[PDB]
């Protein structure tokens, strides 16, 4: 009853992961940096939304309510700025909603939470 | 402790979606679609998602009948939950299907079940779970024997799948969901919630009534077919209560003190398996109106019945439940206070009623884009759970004798029943209330 054995067809289509951004300590402190680069309100409650990658991300970061989309999918790619060079996706869980529409701001979103996992576009 | 909850029943249907209460959420730091490793009695984990959910309270947790399952837990149990952000998207991922479902289907079982289920949800996985897929007009069981990071996993689109056959038989621990559960009724909310209140708390905590009464009888009565033996059955299956079926033609049957005597000895077999329960099918077959009985037989089993359901006074924890269509069916002196001194209507489903039934039996079959359960809901007048049933059945006959002029998994999740297989099973409906 080997657990190790036969094969399965592939699930999906392949993914180009490259990971050349560095050792993951240049992509804390550029995180860092982008996080420093993000306005806090100062009124508006704040929480921290933690990301998921391909590779792997737990990327938790601090953030307000009256922030767009366009904020986190610039913030990633001052992160990351590899990302800048591939185009990225991204949509809650349970359901699988795909987030298109970026002017609409967090709160008009409502997600000001962990549902924020990228996929290749 | 605040990680303590008290399960609760799911309304999301979604296998690996946990329902909490807002504030319980913020006060767990615990944020929707994030992973949790939940602890189960036996050194059960159930690694799941948790969701908000206004209609929760703060201590309960909303739960699938499959998560508690895997955690071999039932309602009413204290549960762990904490988050476990330390999930990996393991790469291989080892799942194999369980031998009583599967025999006599055919066709890998990949690209028809295990592919659409999974497909790119990200549903988390932990070693030894078992979860359920429902295609092909029936619903197959699965258990994760192995993942790639040992044991809690998340399948990805990078995530490698084996499916290397060769069912594995059922353990006897484990507890198949083929068996009725609470989800599996339909239409009598009321009179199930009105179950609950009534027999749960005997049944999950016998110290308190033994220490300080409790209901001994319960008359569920109604047209025939409405599933009165399926409520007997899941609320035996959800309070891990001994069932005992005694059918009253069964009884009948046989002859002069053989039925006595295997009536008294069903009574006291269910009583040495305290708490149980006990279901009296057909209660005006074994106990007719005085006018109709015309033998010193049936008066002979009656009057035994009468005396052994006193003497259950005695004895305790154990609840008697018995069938019928009307109070008035069966002799007085049953409703008499102790015996069967409660009564519940579970009456006719209602539209909302039908629609839940269809949907629960129509949970394995694939239904094409125009059908729509909710318009024939109310369209279905005066139809029965048994009813309901039949007529989803015959629908599905409708649409295989017809791909038949065109057994393979692949060609069965292929063909769908439409609108038209329907409306052609309602014209042949025969309802019989």
């Amino acid at each position: 009853f080997k657990a190790f054995t036969g094969e399965g067809q592939k699930l999906g289509s392949t993914a180009p992961q490259v990971l050349s951004t560095s050792s993951p300590a240049q992509q804390a402190e550029n995180e860092a940096k982008a996080s420093s680069s993000i306005l806090i309100d100062e009124s508006e409650p704040t929480t921290n939304i933690q990301i998921r990658l391909a590779d792997g991300g737990r990327l938790v970061q601090k953030f307000n309510h009256s922030h767009r989309i366009s904020d986190i999918r610039l913030f990633i790619v001052d992160a990351r700025p590899a990302m800048a060079a591939t185009s990225f996706i991204l949509m809650t869980t349970f359901p699988n909603k795909e987030l298109a529409d970026e002017s609409q701001t967090l709160k008009e979103a409502n997600l000001l939470n962990a549902v924020i996992v990228q996929r290749l576009t | 402790r605040p990680n303590r909850l008290i399960v609760d029943e799911a309304i999301n249907e979604d296998n690996s979606v946990v329902s909490l209460s807002q504030p319980k959420m913020d006060e767990l730091q615990l944020f929707r679609g994030d992973t949790v490793l939940l602890k189960g009695k036996k050194r059960r984990e159930a690694v799941c998602i948790v969701l908000s959910d206004d209609t929760c309270s703060d201590e309960k947790i909303r739960m699938n009948r499959v998560v508690r399952n895997n955690l071999r837990v039932r309602l009413g149990d204290v549960i762990s939950i904490q988050p476990c952000p330390d999930v990996k998207y393991g790469k291989r991922i080892h799942v194999l299907p369980i031998d009583d479902t599967v025999e006599g289907i055919t066709g890998n079982l990949f690209e028809v079940y295990l592919k659409p289920y999974f497909l790119e949800a990200y549903r988390p996985i932990r070693k030894g779970d078992i979860f359920l897929v429902r295609g092909g007009m029936r619903a197959v069981e699965f258990k994760v024997v192995e993942t790639d990071p040992s044991p809690y996993c998340i399948v990805a689109p990078d995530t490698v799948i084996h499916c290397e056959g060769e069912p594995i038989k059922r353990e006897d621990e484990e507890e198949s969901l083929n068996e009725v559960g609470y989800d599996d009724i339909g239409g009598c909310r009321k009179q199930l919630a009105q179950i609950k209140e009534m027999v749960e708390l005997p049944l999950r905590h016998p110290a308190l009534f033994k220490a300080i009464k409790p209901p001994r009888g319960i008359l569920l009565y109604g047209p025939p077919g409405t599933g009165k033996t399926l409520i007997a059955r899941a609320v035996a299956n959800e309070t891990g209560a001994f069932f005992f079926l005694i059918n009253g033609p069964e009884i009948m049957s046989k002859l002069a003190g053989e039925s006595e005597s295997n009536l008294r000895k069903a009574f006291e077999e269910a009583e040495k398996n305290a708490p149980a329960i006990i279901f009296i099918d057909e209660l005006d077959a074994i106990a007719p109106k005085r006018e109709k009985t015309h033998g010193e037989v049936e008066r002979r089993i009656v009057s035994q019945l009468l005396t052994l359901m006193d003497g259950l006074k005695q004895r305790a924890h154990v609840i008697v439940m018995a069938a019928t269509n009307r109070p008035n069916s069966i002799d007085p002196a049953l409703r008499r206070f102790g015996r069967f001194d409660r009564e519940v209507d579970i009456g006719i489903p209602d539209a909302t009623g039908r629609l839940e039934i269809l949907q629960i039996h129509t949970k394995n079959m694939k239904l094409a884009d125009d059908v729509d359960l909710e318009q024939v809901a109310n369209e279905t007048h005066g139809h029965v759970g048994a009813d309901l049933a039949a007529l989803c059945s015959e629908a599905a006959l409708q649409a295989i004798r017809k791909k038949m002029d065109l057994i393979d998994a692949e060609v069965m999740n292929s063909l769908a029943v439409t609108m038209d297989d329907f409306r052609w099973a309602l014209s042949q409906s025969n309802p019989s209330a």
